[PDB]
This record gives C-alpha cells, structure tokens and sequence, in this order.
C-alpha cells in the first residue's frame, strides 16, 4: 500500500565446489517523501572450515597468532607495572597498546562467530525451511575490518626497525622534529576545511546530489583537490555563488595551504641538515 | 637618477601617446558598415 | 512523576548546540585565566610619589608594617605591605611611597591601619606626605589622633559590603579578584559553568520529562513572556539549583568538587539531550527563553541577596608597566570572547535549526524531480510535443487516484510578444536567441484577437508587485501573461487541452509556456514550487527548463518562532557593531582607510543587517500569500513562487555568515605561543600573492592551472616563514 | 582486505598498487568504494589523499630542493677561491 | 620517475634563482 | 600586443614584479638546459611505449 517503508528480499546458495557459503540480501525502501531507493549485499562467508590440510594450517597459524599476543601483551604488563610508570611520551607505546587491543577484539570476535554456528546444524535438519544466516555475515563483515585496521597498523609498527645508516636517521629526525607543527597547522587546515564544507552544504546541499550530506560534501572537497570534478552541477546549481565558491576554494586551500605545508616541512629539513653537517665538521 | 627618471616619463609619454594614436586607428563608424557588408551585401535571400 | 518518557528515535539540534557552545567557551574561557592567574602570584596614581617620613611619630623607634585601604567607587585598592632595604631601621622616621591599582575620585577617600608587631606608639602617624603626581586620588593629611591600640586607626578625612561586593558576585567576579585570595580562577569559572548547565539540565527535565502535574501546565501557552509557563519555570527551576550549587561553592573555599562539578555537568548535559531529543517545535523557543530568564533572575536578583546576607551575617618600573597593561588586554579578550560566542550561538541557531528538513526538502525534490520524468521533458524540441506529455505524465499527475496533495490548482500562463517569430535560417546552428521584439498587452477573444464589444476569454491577467522574476536564457519574464486554468478534475482538463490545441493557443509568436504548480508533503511538513518553462528562440527551437523550490511555510502570525527571534537577536547585533563602528570613527576622526578596519565591519554589519531582513521579508511574504491563498480557494492558483526564492535567499545570507565567523575564528587561532608563526606568515605574504597572482592574470588575458603544477607562492612563503621564524624563537 | 570482493579495482594486490597509482593522478570513481563499504571505506579514501600528497609529496620536493640549493652554494664557493 | 624527479627539479630551479635575487636585492641595504 | 607587453614590463616599477622579471631571466639557461634531459627521458619512454 502507499504505507509501506521498507521491504527486504533474503536467501543464500552453497557452491559446493570450492567451499564457500553465500547470502544474499536486497532491500527497496519507500521513503515518505516517495520513489524508490535499491541496496543489495552479497556476503560470501564460509562455515565448514576443517575439510582439508590447508584449512589445519590456518587453524595451526591462528593458534601461533593467539600465543604472540598472549606473549605480547604479557611483555607489555611486564614492561609498564615496574619501568616508566608513565610511559607514554614515546608515540612507539601507544601503537602497541592500539595493536594489542584491537587483536584481542579481534580474537573474541572470532571466536564469538565460531562458536555460535547452531543455525546450520538447525538448518541441517529440516531443509524445506529458510536458513537465517545474518549474524554471520554482519560478524563477518565487523572482523574483516578488525583485521583490516591490525594488518595496517602493524606495517605502521614496521618503521621503529629502519635507522639502520646515517642517511635514514636524519629522515626520521626531520618527520619527529617537523610533527607538532604539521599537526598546528593541520589544525587551521581542517577548520577553514569544514568552514568550506559547511558553507556548500547550506547552499548547493539540496540540489547537486553531490552536496546531500555533510559527510558527501568533504568527500567532494577532497576530490576537488584531486582534479576529478565536473565543474557542471555547480554552474547550473546556481550562476551566481556557484562558480565563486569553486574558485575561492581552489585558489586558497591549493596555493596557500599547500604551499605552506611545502614551506613548513623544506624549512626544517633543511635547518636539521645544516645542523647536522656543522656538527659532523665540527667534531 | 633624476636624468634617468625623467627619461623614463618621457618615454612612458610617448608610449601612452603611441597606445592613443593605435586606438584612434580603430575609430568607430566602422563595424556598423562592415556588419551591413557581411551580413547585407553578397549575403541575402534571391526573393521573397 | 517521573516517566522515563520518549522512547522515539529522534535529534533535538537546538539543545545540542547550546550545550556545545556552553562548553566550548569554557575551554577557551580556561586557558584565558589560567594565563591570567599564572602571573598573579607573581604580584603578591592614588597618590604623589613624594617621601612618607613621619613627622607626627616618636617615641616608638621599632620597625612595624602599615595598610591603607584606599575604598573608592567601583576601584578596590586593598593594603600594601611596608619593608626596606635597611629593614625599617629603628629610631628612625620610615619613608615610602605605596599605591594600588585603584584610582577612585579624588575625595576623601582612605582607610589607613597599623599593625601592632610587639610596640604599639601611643600617637598616632600624620600621613604618608603626598600632594599630586599624576591623579592624586587619596588625600594626605595628618590626624594628631587614632583608635585603639593594637587596633586599626579609623581612616575618615557599608566596608562589610564593598569588601565582598563583586568578587563574592561569582559571575562577574571573573576579572575581580582580589590580590591575595586563595579562590583563584579556574574555582570562579567552574561554578559558572557548572550554574550554566544545571539552569540547562532543569529547565530541560520541566518541559520533557515532569509536564504530566495532574496534567498540570498545558504545553500550548504563548512563548511571549506573559507572566506564564516561560517565565515562571525559570524562577521555580533557579532555585533547585542552589543547594548543589552553595554545597560546591563552600567545597572550593579540597580539590574533590574541581571532579564532582564536571561530573555534574556531564551528567546535566547528558539528560538535557536525551529528555529534549523530542521537544517539538514550539517548546524549544520556550526552552530558550525560560533558560535565559531563569539565568538573568538568578544573576540580577540573587546575587546580591546572596552577598548582601552574608555582609549582614557578618556585621553581627618597566616591569610593572609591561606585566600591569597585560592584565588589561586579557580582560579586554575575556570581555571579547562572550560576544563572540554569543554571536556564533545566535548564527548556529539561525541556519542549523532544521537540518533535518534540508534532508527531507533534498529527498522530495529529488522524488518531485523523478516522478514528473525530468528526463523526457528536458529533451523536448518541437513545440508540439509539450501536448503528449501534458496529457500522458501531467494530468495523471495532478490529478491522479488517492494521491498527490496538490494545494491548488496548476496554471499555464504563456506570454506573447505578439509578433511572428521567423525560423533560423540554416547555417552553423547558431546558439544565440536573436529575432527578439516587444511584448504584448493586449486582451483579446475566443480563437484570436478579435474584440467585438469587451474583452474576451482571453485577457492579459497583469502581474502584481511581488511575483518573481524567471530570469530564462533570452530574457528576464514577470508574473504577468495569458493564464489557463487546467480544469479541476480529469473530465473537463481533457477537454480544455483540445480546445487549448484545437484554436492553435501557442501559435506561431509566443515565447514560453511557464506551466507551475505548488506541492505539500504532510509527512515531512514541506512544500516544494515548481515551475516548468519552455523558452521559444526561432520558430519551433524550444527550450526546456525546470525547478522544483522545496520550502517550509512558516509565517509572521504564527507567533514566536525560531526564526523571528534570530532576526531580532541579529539586529540587536548589527546595531550594536553600528554603534561601536560609529563611536571608533567618531573619536579616531577621518582617514582610516588602506586597512582592514571599518572596511572589514561596515561588510559584517552590513551582512547581519541583510541576513535579519530577507528572513523578516520572506515571513511576511508567505503570511501575504497564506492569507491570500485562504480566502476563497477554488480555482485561483495563488502562487508561493517567491517565498522559496526569499528562503534560499536567507539561508545563503545566513550560511555565509556563519562561514565568516568560522574563518574568523580560525584566524583568532594565533594565540598559541609556538602557533603564532602561522598567521604571521599569511597575514605578511598575502598583498604578495595577491598581487603577483593579479599581474599574471592579467598577462594571459592580454594574450586572448595557473599555478596548480607551478607553486610560486611556496618560495615567498618559505622566505617569510624563515624570516619569522629567526625573528622570534631566537630573540 | 576491505574492497577485495566487490569492486574489482582491488581485486588483486597488483591491482591495488596500480589503483593508488592511478588515485595520485585522480583517476579514482569512489561511486563504487562508498557503496562496497559505507564505513572504513572514506576514510580510506581521506587519509590517503591527504597524508600522500601534502606530506609525502612536499618532503620528495624538500629534499631536492635542499639538495640543488646546496650543489650550487658548494659550486659557487670552489670558483673564485683560489 | 617523470613526475616526481622532474617536476621537483623544476621547482627545485625556480626557487633557488628567486631565494638567490631575493637575497641579492635585500644585501643591498645599509651601506 | 608589443607596447601592451612592454608597458605591462614598465609597469614593474614595484619591488614585486621587478623580482618575478629579474627571477625567471637569471634562470633561463638553466631552466632551458633541464628541458633537453627531460625531453630525452621523455622520448626514451615514447620509444619504449611505441
């Protein structure tokens, strides 16, 4: 009827070539205003691991996966109950802590998803009946990210190793010293950012379907900047305050800003360099 | 420097006087006829 | 009473943003007065600096330390401690020279007392010898006479209360404090703070939460102040607060209230949201007003009731000139950032009130747009075509089975120019909108002109005053031409339309067609405008073109709204920055040009002035319209086309302006000690930039991006961030 | 990981090398990043661009720059000193 | 390699050539 | 176009566009010497591509 808000479609497939579940979910949903708004998903979870040896192997390395973090976490409680009771004035702790805290959501996410596949064994019994298989997914999907987020952050970890020769110490030297004032400029960059992004949300924000939301809109800026814009929706949003807003953004954040990002970071590579080789000449 | 700045006057004069002259040499009373003589003259339908 | 009420899923933006705003100038109130009180215990005129020896004192040769409290008006002065290099060696007549801040009237106006440090003199000293230095404010004269000994003289030629008149007055006891007193700031803005939000956080729970007394108070009374629900809420709300508020004041005077009065303001803000996340749209105006008249009453009223109850209860070189005008431009920033953050709150209200009818206004025109097949209608070419589609996606549409709220019939108002178009002639398909003539005012009769005794069907239908203007491809259009009404129902449109095509209406000299009909969304309250023109350059071109104006209809009867109380509020601002724009032009003279100055605050007033009046405009334009709209209603088509117009209109201004206050802010930023090299930097190299990006322009136009892969600013701003740079942090 | 099923600019790890490459040009879609993971994918997309280009980009240029201005100051100073 | 090598070594000249004339007009002072 | 360009040049009085005139004139040498190797490289990979 014309009351209805939202309507959803539900079913899954096995493949039982390679291994590997598949539910499908597709949604219409009927806003009040009206139209018609399609999403769908495919989730391709798996639920009969342990059939073959290389599925013993990954069950083998997650077991090693778990005995590295207990070790971690165990050297980490060591290191902070007696040394450096404050221990946090180092930027190398507190991606440990980061990296220990999302493994161990990581692990009791997993092992909250494994252990609760009765859905199947019911599903197993009476095949005429429609399996729910949204909880797997939706797990599925939160521990993909988890693990997403650790694998990036560990490569990040990486960088503590790489001071091996001169040439990379004054790199690192030159990232620590110029940090404070990227990040205070960083600061004045994200709030004329916003300012920007609130400005066009309040003007084109109803018209250009690029500018609907807030978050669109800093999507939008950002792409801006990358020169991947039509330069069309705007002009036939609004003549006026339509190509006078693309013009002032492009010019002051590009030249300005970026330029005096540049002039930060040559600034105090250069005086780390000279300060480095008067102190090699004279000793 | 006083001899090279008022060399200097007298050359920018002399330029804008030039600049003057050439923007004379475009007088109007012109595009009305050359618009007749492109859009009237050898352009214009044989009859009604 | 309590209900655990609304359990619907839903955002209040008001309350948000005035908690927000409360915090935020908190923060930056913190760091102000903690610089401030940094250098207070650093230190710890009125007079002549001529020699204090005594004249009147012997006998007594010891040393002893001395006190004037030179009271004045609105001026405390306080006692200075005596010393000496020698010690205030004995037998001898000590000599000084001691003046506070204050600077009262030069009147009789001094309080001197001698401390009893084991000898006390029988006599009494005459005076510290001063006639006149620079104000001389505190006379000098001797007294041959004192109290008491071991007691305080009393200084002649009411002290309970100035004493603790405005620094017991906590809310502007801010920039009172006195010299010794151990209630330093960061204990003054706290509790501030902390009365701010619980004046919230009541006020708050009264109209969410406790509003079912019996069903005591209806919920429907006017938001004007009329001895009612908004006013005396405030009053019965500001004194709950007290009991917490005296229990943390008397806790300050050990350092467990500095946590338990941040808890409480948590918790205060956190209950503020989660009970008004269901206000409607007309107790959140109440909201505001009973919040700010319940802190106006505390403040004003008690406040010094408060002090004056005690005060009865009680009664039974360099450095110093370069660390004392400091304290004066903090003040001046502490005073500065109020108005500030009372103007951004007034901003913030103004454009963000309603942010969920900007989504809801973007779905429906997107579904307005979609449902009417835009698509097809843009690429229309021939002036026939407009009939098919008419007929097919339009009458359905307007008139339909069960749906579609129309809100007046549609309109089909066509302009003539009453002279015959003549078709381009072929050629490179110019893109131009020539064979252009005057328009027609005539009235004419059923087919054609043809005027036998009176005007006919037919007639010009002249446009009023405020009608908008279409502002097409080829030329500006008004509310005026021939209209045609589209029937009412689907019996009689269809046969309208085959008379409309049967007297060739749109013959072969009209220029447009501007078919506009209105729409009304209950669900999300909205209506929406829109028009639909089609532009006639030669003989059968076209031009199709469509807007769909979402809009709320709000008017100036309505009462008290929202918008109404910005306007006001921004005009109080404008003319306040007026006013003090005028004083600085009229003290300083003439001349202040080649600056930012009164070209930078003329732009504002000038904004805020403009934001208030189109908002004002467009409400007293929708009521115009409402009311005209009513009276009568069948088949007239009153046209809402400029009220949408009006509202973008405001809503640009006001989105402007706050973008102004933001880079404002952003700029004000500099503040920081190692942070200062930014704005300097800019605020030095930019007439540069500005100028070297004005000559390069101007080189490629004389010829017939710029800088994008080229980055000539990055040189001029490394050499300025250098310069700066070993400009301060080495000297 | 996140974009490797369904968008098939990530489809491999090659792939994804050459996508970033082409996301420094500005050569990126986004229609089908935002859709594949409304979360953790922008963010993706924001800090890339920002962290890539104003840091990485402005430190390959410091250090050139340094370097020539160098080069040239140590050329200029062994001419016409001896 | 092209862009960021050359396009660094463009701006690497055009800033040497104007740091060296904004020095060279600023030691003219105070003699 | 000439006089326009010349009198764009007189109209360098100012410290500003004197420095930007003086600027890219002690640099063409240079800045035409780097063109010859960028255009090597560039023809290196055009024969590599084709």
């Amino acid at each position: 009827d014309r009351g209805t808000r939202a309507t959803f479609i539900d079913f899954s497939v096995y493949n039982a070539n390679i291994n590997l579940f598949c539910v499908v979910r597709l949604l219409v949903e009927f806003p009040a205003t009206g139209g018609v708004i399609p999403s769908w998903q495919f989730q391709p979870l798996k639920l009969i691991r342990y059939v073959t040896t290389f599925d013993f192997f990954l069950a083998a390395c997650e077991i090693i996966f778990c005995f590295f973090i207990f070790y971690y976490v165990v050297e980490e409680i060591l290191e902070i109950r007696i040394h450096k009771l404050h221990y946090f004035r180092s930027f190398w702790n507190c991606l440990d802590v980061v990296i220990v805290v999302l493994s161990v959501v990581a692990i009791g996410i997993n092992i909250y998803r494994t252990s609760n596949v009765e859905v199947l064994l019911q599903f197993l019994e009476d095949q005429n009946t429609f399996p729910n298989f949204e909880h797997l997914a939706y797990w599925q999907i939160q521990f993909n990210n988890i693990a997403a987020v650790t694998v990036f952050f560990v490569w990040i970890k990486l960088f503590k190793f790489i001071n091996f020769n001169r040439t990379m110490s004054q790199l690192s030297t030159t990232m620590s010293r110029c940090a404070k004032d990227l990040f205070g400029f960083a600061i004045m960059f994200f709030i004329i950012f916003l300012a920007y992004a609130q400005l066009a949300y309040l003007v084109f924000g109803t018209q250009v379907d690029d500018f609907s939301t807030f978050q669109e809109c800093i999507f939008t800026q950002f792409r801006i900047i990358l020169g991947d814009i039509n330069f069309a929706e705007i002009e036939e949003a609004n003549r006026v305050l339509g190509p006078i807003y693309f013009t002032t953004f492009v010019f002051f954040m590009f030249f300005i800003l970026l330029n005096m990002f540049l002039a930060i970071i040559n600034d105090t590579y250069s005086e780390v360099k000279s300060d480095l080789a008067q102190q090699k000449a004279e000793m | 420097l006083k001899s090279v700045l008022r060399e200097l006057v007298t050359y920018l004069l002399f330029l804008i006087v030039l600049c003057i002259l050439t923007y004379g040499m475009m007088s109007s009373n012109v595009y009305y006829y050359t618009r007749m003589m492109s859009q009237l003259f050898l352009d214009t339908p044989v009859s009604k | 009473r309590f209900v655990f009420p609304e359990p619907t899923a839903d955002v209040n933006y008001i309350v948000m943003l005035t908690c927000a705003v409360c915090l935020v100038t908190y923060m930056v109130m913190a760091a102000i007065l903690h610089k401030l009180d940094q250098l207070d215990a650093s230190r710890g005129r009125f007079k002549y600096e001529i020699l204090v020896k005594t004249g009147w004192g012997r006998g007594s040769g010891t040393t002893a330390h001395v006190g004037i409290m030179l009271y004045g008006v609105d001026s405390r002065s306080g006692h200075r401690h005596l010393d000496g290099d020698r010690a205030f060696h004995r037998n001898s007549l000590d000599i000084f020279r001691i003046a506070t801040p204050h600077s009262l009237g030069s009147v009789w106006k001094i309080r001197v007392w001698h401390d009893n440090k084991g000898l006390s003199p029988a006599w009494f000293l005459q005076h510290v010898i001063v006639r006149d230095l620079q104000t001389a404010r505190s006379a000098f004269f001797l007294v041959n006479d004192w109290l008491s000994v071991e007691t305080e003289a009393n200084g002649g030629l009411v002290a309970e209360l100035q004493r603790g008149f405005f620094d017991k007055h906590i809310w502007l006891s801010i920039w009172d404090r006195p010299p010794r007193s151990r209630f330093t700031r960061i204990q003054r803005a706290t509790c501030c703070v902390l009365l701010i939000c619980l004046f919230l956080g009541a006020n708050a729970v009264w109209y969410g939460a406790v509003g079912d007394s019996a069903y005591s108070t209806g919920h429907v009374s006017r938001l004007s102040p009329l001895s009612v629900d908004t006013v005396a809420v405030g009053l019965v709300s500001s004194v709950v607060v007290y009991p917490v508020y005296l229990a943390i004041l008397f806790l300050f005077r050990a350092s467990l209230a500095h946590g338990l009065s941040l808890l409480l303001v948590a918790v205060a803000v956190a209950v503020s949201g989660w009970v008004g996340a269901s206000f409607p749209p007309g107790v959140s105006v109440a909201w505001l007003l009973s919040s700010s008249a319940s802190f106006l009453a505390s403040f004003l009223g008690w406040e010094p009731l408060k002090v004056l109850l005690e005060a009865l209860y009680f009664s039974l070189l360099f450095l110093a000139k370069e660390e004392a005008r400091k304290v004066k431009r903090l003040h001046g920033m502490l005073r500065s950032l109020l108005v500030y953050m009372l103007f951004l709150l007034v901003t913030l209200l103004a454009s963000y009130g309603d942010a969920s009818c900007h989504g809801h206004a973007y779905r429906l025109q997107s579904a307005i747009k979609q449902e009417l097949h835009s698509r097809a209608f843009l690429a229309i070419t021939r002036s026939e075509e407009l009939w098919p589609w008419m007929a097919h996606v339009l009458l359905p549409y307007v008139h339909g089975n069960q749906s579609s709220p129309e809100l007046g019939p549609p309109r089909l108002r066509q302009v003539r120019l009453q002279e015959a178009l003549y078709p381009d002639p072929p050629g490179p398909r110019v893109h131009t909108c020539s064979a252009a003539g005057g328009f027609s005012t005539s009235d004419y009769d059923v087919g054609w002109e043809s005027p036998h005794n009176g005007s006919g069907t037919w007639a010009y239908s002249a446009p009023d005053l405020l009608g908008a203007w279409s502002w097409g491809s080829c030329a500006v259009y008004d509310s005026g031409g021939y209209v045609q009404e589209l029937g009412l129902s689907l019996e009689e449109s269809r046969d309208r339309l085959r008379f409309l095509q049967l007297h060739n209406w749109l013959d072969n000299r009209s220029r447009a067609v501007f078919l506009e009909l209105t729409r009304y969304s209950p669900a999300v309250g909205l209506h929406a405008a829109v028009t639909l023109r089609l532009e006639f350059p030669a003989a059968g071109r076209a031009l199709a073109a469509l807007s769909v104006r979402p809009f709320a209809l709000r008017r100036l009867s309505a009462g008290l709204s929202l918008p109404l109380l910005t306007s006001v509020c921004l005009l109080l601002f404008a003319v306040h920055f007026a006013v003090a724009e005028a004083r600085t032009w009229h003290r300083e003279g003439r001349w202040r040009v080649l600056r930012l100055g009164a070209w930078a605050r003329w732009l504002l007033v000038a904004l805020t002035a403009a934001t208030a009046l189109v908002r004002l405009a467009q409400l007293g334009a929708a009521d115009r319209q409402w009311t005209r709209f009513v009276r009568g209603r069948p088949r007239r088509f009153t046209s809402f086309d400029q009220v949408a117009q009006l509202s973008s209109a405001a809503r640009g201004l006001a989105a402007s302006l706050l973008f102004l206050l933001l880079v404002k802010a952003a700029q004000q930023l500099r503040f920081v000690r190692q942070w200062s090299v930014f704005g300097k930097t800019l605020c030095r190299a930019l007439p540069e930039l500005l100028g070297v990006t004005l000559g390069l322009v101007v080189l490629g136009v004389a010829y017939a991006r710029l800088w994008g892969a080229l980055r000539l600013g990055a040189v001029i701003l490394r050499w300025r961030y250098h310069a700066l740079r070993g400009e301060l942090y080495r000297p």
